[PDB]
RNA sequence: UGGGGAUAGAUUAUUGCAAUUAUUAAUCUUGAACGAGGAAUGCCUAGUAAGCAUGAUUCAUCAGAUUGUGCUAACUACGUC
RNA sequence: GUGUCUAACACAAGGAAGUUUAAGGCAACAACAGGUCUGUGAUGUCCUUAGAUGAACUAGGCUGCACGCGUGCUACACUGA
């Protein structure tokens, strides 16, 4: 078979496109290509956040924010499951 | 636990042939079930008569799949008998 | 001597690898989240000899 | 009226823990004459949680080697232990056995992290732990099974370096206090 | 250690044509190792597991075997990959 | 209680029994060049068939013992002898 009819990426109208090195692992790996997630995350636990309001100062909490986006190698991806193995038809399915 | 498909056969020839015979209690219903059917070990006729119960309590609760009454299809049947704005748009459109 | 008791709110899983662990919830009133071996149930109080940080799943 | 042994009462036990004193037999349908009753306990978890304490410290003990079902010497060697205990302090034999099941009970166990033990399996580790420290004791060794039995508990109860009961709770606590 | 019965000597018996390379049996004597078992690994969830016996099978002659049968009657989860 | 509220599960009560009451018997499809022609008057071919590899008789041997591995039994004790 040829398994990508788009090589992973978009490849469309473009030759060279640089080459972002992976979060895990520092592989190199196309912008296009890559496997990005954003992961807005706190910091805190749930009791953690709890202790915090109330040791804080004010009762107004900003609430400190993890804005991150992480980059994975398709090696990596499917080794720390952020990505699956679908299935033939189902490789096509931007959900 | 769970009951096969022949318990289940015997169970559903019940009530499509013997609507009206069936009451709640299992005792009667053993008794009714082997009036009407020949089930040649106790166990097995036990269990049928079990499963005819259970049967019995899903229905009285009016209509439910995988059996007939024609008596419920009567009933229903005879149980059941410009200008403002809104329309108005479609009607000035066509003239 | 040293040690507290907190009452069990909700048995949450069965953990670890051989799946003897079991995740637990706590109630101090702060509701906690332990991890605890053996056979437990709801209602009841949990000793905790530590009472701090809040446990991870296994 | 009904007494363990014709002589302990035991109807009233103190604290603990407090959940301890679910598990324990000290309520009057749970109380006995003698303890031999031999119950069925295999129908679900919290089915062997009911059994009496002293058929349960009996069946415990009878389980070495060349002693393997020999419940009515355990009875008679656990009735002659509390009678030790009943002659070398005036606190009724049963407390002090509650007592030495609370002490003996580690709070806290491993695995390669530590995480807490349940109240059931505190009081199974309890009693498990005064019938080794007994059964190590008694073999190879010129005391009786009944004596080193009633000083373990004894030991346990003052939570005494002694008792091997206290010293292997504190060696589970320790070794979870080590995880950590 | 009076635990233990290896190893050995003298007997009188039993079966069989033949008992010796102790057939099997008893009596007295002889009185070894073994101080709870490394790396490993077996079986088991309720009358089970374990302990204790005992019938039957082979048999002219014999159970430390197998197969049944009873009694004494535990622990520990009561789940997970 | 939980569950498409179906199929059904969970808990309690009832009850001799609630997991299908407990244990066996039972044993698909299709294989393996698994074992057995040291059970057969089941059996091909090949060997053998009169100083017989047949039938039968007399001893000896299957158990000998520098040594290596299975599986059981008996032990290692005062919770005992």
């Amino acid at each position: 078979p040829k398994k990508r009819r788009n090589g992973g990426r978009s490849k469309h109208n473009r030759g060279h496109v640089n080459p972002l090195r992976c979060s895990n692992c520092g592989r190199c790996v196309p912008k296009d290509k890559a496997i990005k997630r954003f992961n807005i995350r706190n910091i805190v636990d749930t009791s953690a956040q709890r202790d915090i309001k109330e040791a804080s100062v004010y009762s107004t909490f900003q609430l400190p924010k993890l804005y991150i986006k992480q980059c994975y190698c398709v090696s990596c991806a499917i080794h720390s499951r952020f990505v699956r193995v679908r299935s033939r038809e189902q490789r096509r399915v931007r959900k | 636990r769970v009951r096969t498909k022949t318990i289940k056969r015997a169970a559903r020839q019940i009530v499509e042939k013997y609507y009206a015979k069936l009451t709640l209690d299992f005792q009667i219903n053993k008794k009714i079930t082997e009036e009407v059917a020949i089930i040649p070990s106790k166990r097995m006729k036990n269990k049928v008569a079990g499963f005819v119960t259970h049967l019995m309590k899903r229905i009285q609760k009016g209509p439910v799949r995988g059996i007939s009454l024609k008596l419920q299809e009567e009933e229903r049947e005879r149980r059941l008998d410009y200008v403002e704005p809104d329309t108005l748009r479609m009607i000035k459109s066509l003239g | 001597e040293k040690s507290k008791l907190a009452k069990v709110e909700k048995v949450l899983g069965r953990t670890g690898s051989r799946g003897g662990v079991i995740q637990v919830r706590a109630q101090f009133g702060r509701f906690l989240i332990r991890n605890v071996k053996g056979p437990v149930r709801e209602g009841d109080i949990l000793a905790l000899l530590e009472t701090e940080r809040e446990a991870r799943r296994l | 009226d009904i007494k363990l042994f014709k002589k302990w009462s035991y109807e009233e036990i103190n604290i603990a823990d407090l959940s301890l004193v679910d598990c324990i037999a000290v309520s009057q349908k749970a109380c006995v004459y003698t303890p031999h009753t031999a119950g069925r306990y295999q129908k679900k978890r919290f089915r062997k949680a009911l059994c009496p304490i002293v058929e349960r410290l009996v069946n415990s003990m009878m389980m070495h080697g060349r002693n393997n079902g020999k419940k009515l010497k355990a009875i008679r060697i656990v009735a002659y232990a509390f009678e030790i205990i009943h002659l070398m302090t005036g606190e009724n034999p049963l407390q002090v056995f509650v007592n030495a099941v609370q002490k003996g009970g580690p709070r806290e166990d491993s695995t390669r992290q530590a995480v807490d033990v349940s109240p059931l399996r505190r009081v199974n580790q309890a009693i498990y732990l005064i019938c080794t420290g007994a059964r190590n004791a008694a073999f190879r060794n010129i005391k009786s099974i009944s004596e080193c039995l009633a000083e373990e508990i004894i030991n346990c109860a003052n939570e005494s370096s002694s008792s091997y009961a206290i010293k292997k709770k504190d060696e589970i606590e320790r070794v979870a206090k080590a995880n950590r």
